């Protein structure tokens, strides 16, 4: 659920995740490992705890 | 007369290596480097996937 992006190569290419793809791919890949951790707009070196 | 003499007998090549040696023809590319680290603002769209 990691939700990693696939790179696409040193050259125009149809290939791999265009970056609108990885807009919100990557994004998403914050609030996943973020809110897991954050629980909203700050992070927590405590951790975080969900009722 | 009144002599002989020796011989030793050699050889040598004459060949062209260079004459095939060139240089065929020379080309180049222009690109558009993402550096990030710029803002879009000249045009728009043009090229979509």
């Amino acid at each position: 659920m990691k939700q990693n992006i696939n790179i696409g190569n040193v050259v125009d290419d149809g290939t791999g995740d265009y970056l609108r793809k990885g807009g919100i791919k990557i994004n998403e890949n914050f609030d996943e490992l973020y809110y897991e951790l954050g629980d909203g707009d700050v992070p927590y070196s405590a951790g975080a705890w969900k009722t | 007369v009144g002599f002989g003499f020796i011989a030793i007998t050699l050889l040598t090549m004459f060949i062209n290596v260079g004459l095939t040696l060139k240089h065929t023809e020379t080309i180049i590319n222009k690109y558009k480097n993402y550096k990030w680290d710029s803002g879009l603002p000249t045009e728009y769209a043009d090229r979509i996937a």
